[PDB]
DNA sequence: GCGATACGGCACTGGCCCTCGTCTT
DNA sequence: AAGACGAGGGCCAGTGCCGTAC
């Protein structure tokens, strides 16, 4: 009821938009496709009084709100554009504070400089970081520069106070900062951290850049080795996010200086003040070329971003919060401590095996060990210059009793131990590494005059390439070895000769160890070269690999670590249990320093709700503070967020080490995160694309109908039933559908099904061949097929059809071509026209899934964008605290309170509610299905995490920490209306 | 279960044949070596260093062997739960707060009539209820922490999680010795019930101050065996598979092996500026690190044999005098963990044995 | 006198009202021992192990049984010292006279009914031949002395008296004047082998060890110190309006102690933590009292700290965290002095290396 | 014709450059 | 006695492979 799915709206009453020959059409396809078996299961309607629109359409309303919502910032950014600049002072004032040049740059100290708008670049000392040292903000008025408290030298403590810098007004409109990067610079602002708030919101000019003229990590890679027919034409229309860079890019003046010395980076706080004004000169610097690239951005990405919603929503997705305690500082100290155990006990098993195969350099025994014969095995003893002489050789020049009268016989030979020691130390001059012991064991050990010097082969690695082949059988076989990739693995006769030879001089190889090795190991190049595992005599060629790349070392094969083949020895179970600990601290490895150095302002009980005081929890002592994520509004593409740890933070793991890291985002007391993942945004984003092409309704392709037909919910989604096939649950079966979308290669989606179904590869072949009939079609000598009936023909002139392409059947991946043949903004809807550097007009193009992955995922973050606004639209209007926006991507938390988190929720379903009808209304028709158009899972609770029932690694036992749990939501939220009397 | 000849050859223990495991187990052992004091000296030290040094609030106390009121004392726990009151007094009432004690225990035993003695490590936790099971988890994990290092295989420690016949939370520590699994260390959670037993008139000089309140303390007990830790490391030191060549050494932490470096004699015969090596002697006993002097000898045989004499010792280096070095100054170096020669100076070999047992310390 | 409860206040000895007396201290019946005395015998007995590994050759450290092998606790640390002598001659390879040292918890009857006592001795077996033997005791005697000698603050209030028998032919006993009255400290005794051949006979051919080219059953040199009593002895030699016991310093148990001035700041705390970490990681002992709760008075403090025999107290002001200047304040002189904080570390170890000397 | 957008890590390496050594004038 | 070629080690950026998120 109705139309195989919809709802009671009032969106508008018509409508109807029948087209019956296309649904005939659609019908027809879908019959012979075929799918005709309903299932005929409506879900609950739900009736609620929806919240007042504006008129006419959804569009207007949106358009009105993000108008309304970056109105203020659009005048202020105005105000920046018409500023008409005072010159930089002729000096520096050297003064704890704000100071103000106005008048000829004379210094006025103020507490704050009260402006609508601002540019601004912190500086920050990192020698004993992360608090701020510098900074400089020009006006449309006149100039500031902000000195902090390191001014006197003091033995300071930092505990990361209210000492960041102070740039808000206070009230017993209104702000706007811009700068590049400017959330780094948001992070060192002292009212940010605050609970509450706030007013004023970021421009950045990197972000804005990346929109404008932005080029992907690939054309990056290129554009720098600036130092494929037509691939070269966009090398100078775009360019890199550097400051420096995107400056020469929009402004095109003389190049800017960079700091040689890069003194904040490099240098202590001492030579910071002794070159303070050249460095507040280069700060000033900077802030003006940024100031410039705003100036000739801002028109520029309002000409190419016209809807307001995309502006309001970079508005809302700069200022995240992420509110934290001293369970911070716990979680550091615990991760970093079972970290450092961890690869304690591997590097001593490691170095363990290291020393115990030392032994074997006496007497050249080596050469018989089949897996250390490569490497060097030195053995040095320099060295001396003569100086002493002459002509005599030097090389060869039971009594019972009890005497103690030489009672200072002692100091002689101490004296002479000393007199002896003195006189040896001219002759060598520089302490080398230890000769004594081989090559491959110097290299493997510190040196000795390093500060962090270790007792004994140091270094162990895991993942390095000498002690993988130091203690591991291979495969079924003998040796390891490395040239161009290491030992092969994962990621009609056919015959090759042989040929063994001796010259000299070259390192001696031994095959017969070899051989043994396998005797003994099928104790319990040709043949067995495909299935089984063996290794040659010398070649070196490939002669029966899979992967073409190779994988130095085998880090994620445990299932074939744990199977048999392969194993290692000595010994035992000591394998696969040195692969788990690698895979437990494999995140905390590539992370700790992006964790540790994370910092965090604490807000002390003078600053902060005094209703959160009043509310049972303190606690013990405790300390409350938070951070800002730091995130670059749009980093392509397409506009997604980029931040350096946050974004690739880990999910609730059992065994990873700091898997927990999402879990430490604590909510204060009287306050709770009200959050919610789409599912699914970006298929269901194909398959309107795909439908509204085809026809008017929503199931009218063969792709789009499965999308809207599945519940997660005791069900099965699109993802579920092709993990069901069988198939792999769940996310593995996403990567296959999610990469099939974008570019199913057929060797790409064998060896992926293949590594995650584990089975043999003419069944999976079969399976894939089966799964392919979804981009089947497609399209002198040419593909057999044409807008022809038949392709045969005799001298037949038809060049002038051979301009269009197209697949068949199954998918719609004709229209994403369709937004990626277009040369001319290319912006579905909204709405947004990217990269000068991509757009088809004077590009080859040759970047066509880079496009394609653009259209689709650019309606994704204009989901995003939309749920921003509409969720900001119903939290000023109503009575919900807590507006801070946390949100990756799919998903989005906001950090509600205790006593208005289900109206959250509710404010959170009607967003989604609000952006799916808008994503239909923008294609038609405005009626949208059923199983589409509310959010499935809400999550509520105190700390953000992934499913509502969280376990962990570190602190082993989560609620045994003070944690409470979560609520699965929902249809129990939809009896809380949006009003402030509820229950 | 072989490399008992190698601890009655080199004294680790006793040379007596009868040291059966349930002989050793039981404590009825006739006592241990200069080498396994020394390794046990070394270790009930680490223990001293790791528990009562770096963590503040935890004080040494003395209980006495026996009971003013023959057999003597089963556990030095009550010993020190008497001495709460002025532990308390000189903490200003601020737990939790512990007390340590190294100390042998005497325990009953009937021989399937005797009894035996064995060394305990012993420290008594008071600390608030509130926090008493956190405690408990913190004292777990860093114990199992102290003794999963020094090892070669750490794997072998394990913990498991218990109740008592009453329902009191408790943790025990395992070795996993080449005949099973064995008890090393004791982690149990007493509901302050025997201090309560032992001050039934005023409980007023029991409170103790949680913060804001005084709160009676829950005590927390953790003993651990040092001479079956002792055995424990000694087996752990010992080495399995296509290695295709063997050589016997234990291989002991520097930080508690017994003898640390090995002072000898090299070409030899040279006569007579010899007294050097009493220098490096002296100068090297006086940084506190054991020296064994090579000296008086028999042998006058071949070095393989006091290379593996000192192996079977569980000696760091080897540190060889000859008339070479009496010449310049570069003395001879072998390695325990990777046996190889290596040159060195004198007062670089001093700070090199110091920096190597100091960084042994650390990671 | 007011020694006695000034040990009692200071935790140097256990809480007694009745068993607090000299002759129930001299006594091995206790009322056991405070912290600061455990770590004072702990150092001492660090300084006696000490004073006899520099000893060449070599003389290894063993440990005997407390109860009866046959079934009782020991009364001497000889008997044990014995039972390894037959073992640890393979290790001395039977070459010449070697020791051995031992550091035990010895009983002994104390008189109602009648109680027992315990003392913490510490013995050296030296086994040596007959006709350098008497020698080898004048050596002991005079290394003991001096080893006495050292820590004491006057060498005049130790003593060494001789002494013979028909048992022993020779011995010597080591007295401590308190001045209250003289006391036995330690004993050298030079028992022949009948001591030895008494739990060995036969067939008495493994005793005898070599002794250039020459095979000889050595006499047992019997030393038997009391660290207990070696406590006391100065605890009371330390005792000097005032009250500080002058300890010396490589003996003393808590040699430093830092506490804060400016009224209870987080950041007082930080670098005091900070202090305390540094000193502890170069092994010196430190008294926390930055905990604090209230830093009442400061000479009340000192008095405290001086009654505590610590050597140097450090105060944490508020312009350390500015100059990095901390209070320091010695005990025998009590000279308030400053210095920074830096050169703190180095000043306490160069201080207690430099009272390295004989 | 095709995984896509990021984000970092460590292991290894060829190259610039100072330092010490050593042969050469 | 001064000058020049040569060998060793630190600091640097570049590259290959692995690791996480959506
Ligand atoms: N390997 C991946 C993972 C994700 N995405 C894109 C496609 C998505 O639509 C978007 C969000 O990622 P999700 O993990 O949320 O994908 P789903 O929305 O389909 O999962 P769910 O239904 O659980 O929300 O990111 C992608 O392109 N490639
Ligand atoms: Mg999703
Ligand atoms: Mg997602």
């Amino acid at each position: 009821m109705l139309s195989r799915g919809l709802h009671e709206q009032i969106f508008g009453q018509g409508g109807e938009m029948p087209g019956e020959a296309a649904v005939r059409r659609s019908v027809e396809h879908l019959q012979k496709h075929g799918l005709w078996g309903q299932p005929a299961v409506p879900l609950p309607d739900v009736e609620l009084r929806l919240p007042p629109l504006y008129g006419d359409n959804l569009d207007q309303h949106f358009r009105l709100l993000a108008q309304k919502q970056s109105l203020p910032y659009l005048e202020a950014a105005n105000l920046l554009l018409q500023a008409q600049l005072p010159p930089k002072p002729p000096a520096w004032a050297w003064a704890e504070g704000w100071t103000r040049y106005g008048p000829e740059g004379e210094a006025v100290p103020v507490a704050i400089p009260e402006e609508r708008a601002l540019v601004f670049a912190v500086a920050v000392c990192l020698a004993e970081g992360t608090c701020p040292t510098l900074a400089v903000a020009i006006s449309p008025s006149a100039w500031y520069s902000w000195c902090s408290q390191r001014l006197v030298e003091e033995r300071y403590s930092w505990t990361s106070q209210l000492s960041p810098a102070d740039l808000i007004p206070l009230e017993v409109q209104e702000q706007l900062v811009v700068g590049h990067n400017v959330s780094f610079d948001r992070a060192h602002i002292r009212e940010q951290y605050l609970i509450q708030g706030s007013r004023m919101r970021f421009l950045d000019t990197m972000s804005m850049h990346m929109a404008i003229s932005g080029l992907s990590s690939f054309q990056r890679s290129l554009w720098i080795a600036a130092k494929a027919i037509s691939s070269w034409d966009w090398l100078d229309i775009s360019s890199v996010n550097s400051l420096a860079e995107v400056h020469r890019l929009y402004v095109g003046g003389p190049p800017l200086e960079k700091e040689p010395r890069e003194l904040f980076v490099k240098g202590t706080m001492k030579d910071i003040r002794e070159n303070f004004q050249d460095l507040m000169q280069y700060c000033a610097q900077d802030v003006w070329a940024t100031h410039e690239v705003f100036q000739q951005q801002l028109p520029l990405f309002l000409e190419r971003c016209p809807h307001p919603v995309t502006l309001a929503g970079m508005l809302e997705m700069g200022v995240s919060y992420l509110p934290v305690n001293q369970n911070w500082e716990r979680y550091l100290a615990e991760a970093q401590g079972t970290y450092e155990e961890l690869q304690r006990e591997m590097k001593k098993s490691l170095m363990d095996l290291a020393n115990d195969a030392c032994q074997l350099l006496s007497g050249e025994r080596y050469k018989e060990d089949p897996w250390l014969w490569d490497l060097e095995w030195d053995l040095q003893e320099f060295k001396q210059k003569k100086a002493k002489k002459v002509k005599k050789e030097p090389a060869t020049a039971l009594g019972p009793c009890s005497e103690e009268e030489e009672f200072q016989q002692d100091v002689m030979a101490r004296a002479c131990l000393q007199k002896l020691k003195g006189t040896t130390e001219l002759l060598p001059k520089r302490p080398q590494h230890l000769p004594g012991h081989p090559g491959w064991y110097r290299k493997l050990c510190p040196r000795l005059d390093d500060p962090a010097w270790t007792p004994g082969p140091s270094l162990l690695s895991l993942q390095m390439r000498v002690t993988p082949k130091l203690m591991a059988l291979t495969w079924d076989g003998f040796p390891l070895h490395y040239s161009e990739r290491h030992g092969w693995g994962y990621l009609n006769l056919a015959k090759l000769p042989t040929g063994t030879t001796l010259e000299s001089a070259g390192v001696v190889c031994p095959y017969r160890a070899i051989e043994s090795l396998y005797r003994k190991h099928c104790l319990e190049p040709y043949n067995d070269v495909d299935i089984p595992g063996c290794w040659f005599f010398k070649l070196p060629h490939k002669d029966g690999n899979s992967c073409n790349v190779g994988s130095p070392f085998a880090k994620d094969f445990l299932p074939k670590m744990e199977d048999g083949t392969l194993q290692a020895g000595p010994g035992g179970a000591s394998g696969p249990r040195a692969l788990e600990i690698n895979k437990m601290i494999s995140f905390w490895r590539n992370a700790h320093k992006r964790i540790s150095s994370q910092m965090v302002v604490w807000l002390p009980r003078s600053a902060l709700p005094r209703a959160v005081i009043r509310h049972p929890d303190y606690d013990e002592e405790g300390l409350y503070g938070a951070i800002l994520p730091q995130v670059v509004t749009a980093g392509t593409i397409t506009r997604r967020a980029v931040e350096p740890t946050w974004l690739t933070a880990s999910n609730a793991r059992p065994d990873r080490v700091g898997s927990e890291l999402k879990a430490m985002v604590q909510a204060p007391p009287g306050y709770t995160l009200v959050g919610a993942d789409v599912d699914s945004q970006e298929l269901w984003i194909a398959a309107v694309l795909g439908d509204a092409h085809f026809a008017g309704m929503h199931g009218c392709t063969a792709f789009g109908w499965m999308t809207l037909q599945g519940r997660k919910s005791r069900g099965t989604d699109l993802h579920s039933k092709t993990a069901t096939t069988v198939g792999i649950s769940r996310e593995h079966a996403k990567i296959f559908n999610y990469g099939r979308i974008y570019g199913a290669g057929q060797p790409f989606a064998e060896r992926l099904l293949m590594q995650f179904n584990h089975r043999l590869t003419q069944q999976e072949a079969a399976e894939k061949a089966q799964q392919m009939y979804a981009a089947t079609k497609g399209l002198l000598r040419k593909v057999q097929r044409e807008t022809a009936r038949k392709s045969q023909w005799k001298k037949w002139e038809v060049v002038a059809e051979r301009a269009w392409k197209g697949g068949t059947e199954s998918e719609m991946f004709n229209k994403l071509e369709s937004i990626a043949t277009s040369d001319i903004p290319r912006t579905p809807v909204l709405g947004c026209c990217i990269s000068r550097a991509l757009e088809p007009s004077a590009v080859q193009e040759e970047f066509m899934t880079s496009r394609v992955n653009w259209v689709v995922q650019s309606s994704a973050v204009d989901y995003l964008h939309l749920m921003l606004v509409a969720m900001k639209w119903l939290f000023e209007e109503f009575a919900i605290d807590g507006r801070f926006c946390i949100s990756i991507h799919d998903e989005v938390r906001y950090l509600v309170r205790e006593e208005d988190r289900y109206r959250a929720a509710l404010a959170l379903q009607i967003t989604n509610l609000l952006t799916r009808c808008m994503f239909a209304y923008k294609l038609g028709l405005n009626d949208l299905p059923q199983s589409v158009a509310f959010f499935s899972a809400v999550d509520i609770d105190r700390c953000l995490r992934k499913e509502v029932t969280m376990d962990c690694k570190t602190p082993s036992n989560p609620t045994g920490m003070e944690r409470r749990y979560g609520i699965p939501q929902g249809e129990a939220l939809d009896i809380y209306q949006i009003i402030e009397l509820t229950k | 279960a072989l490399l008992e000849i190698c601890q009655r050859r080199h004294f680790l223990s006793g040379s007596k044949q009868q040291l059966s495991r349930d002989s050793l187990l039981s404590g009825c052992h006739p006592g241990f070596g200069p080498l396994g004091v020394e390794l046990r000296k070394n270790l009930a030290a680490e223990w001293w260093t790791s528990v009562v040094v770096f963590r503040e609030q935890v004080f040494p106390v003395d209980a006495l062997h026996h009971k003013p009121g023959g057999k003597l004392r089963e556990n030095l726990l009550h010993g020190a739960l008497e001495h709460y009151v002025n532990c308390l007094d000189l903490v200003n009432k601020r737990l939790p707060y512990g007390l340590a004690q190294i100390g042998v225990c005497f325990h009953p035993v009937f021989d399937t009539k005797s009894i035996g003695e064995k060394t305990e490590a012993s420290l008594v936790w008071f600390t608030p209820p509130r926090t008493s099971n956190q405690w408990l988890d913190f004292w777990l994990r860093h114990r199992l922490q102290w003794w999963r290092k020094f090892a070669m295989s750490p794997s072998n420690f394990s913990s498991s999680d218990c109740q008592d016949e009453e329902g009191r939370k408790g943790n025990k520590l395992y070795y996993n010795f080449p005949w099973g699994k064995e008890l090393i260390e004791t982690l149990w959670n007493l509901g302050d019930h025997e201090l309560l037993h032992m001050y039934p008139g005023n409980v007023s000089k029991l409170h103790g101050r949680d913060g804001r309140k005084n709160v009676v303390p829950c005590v927390l007990s953790v003993n651990g065996d040092l001479d079956r830790g002792m055995l424990a490391y000694l087996y752990d030191s010992f080495q399995t598979r296509k290695k295709n060549l063997h050589r016997k050494v234990l291989k002991l932490h520097p930080c508690l092996a017994p003898i640390k470096v090995a002072l000898d004699v090299g070409r030899g015969p040279t006569l007579e500026l010899r007294q050097v090596c009493q220098g490096l002697f002296n100068e090297l006993l006086e940084n506190g690190i054991s020296v064994w002097p090579g000296y008086l000898e028999t042998m006058q045989s071949s070095l393989e044999q006091l290379y593996s004499k000192y192996d079977e010792m569980s000696i760091l280096f080897t540190v060889l005098v000859t008339e070479t070095t009496l010449e310049n100054g570069l003395i001879h170096l072998r390695s325990r963990d990777t046996t190889m020669k290596e040159m060195m100076h004198i007062s670089k070999l001093k700070d090199f044995l110091i920096k190597y047992i100091s960084s042994a310390k650390n990671v």
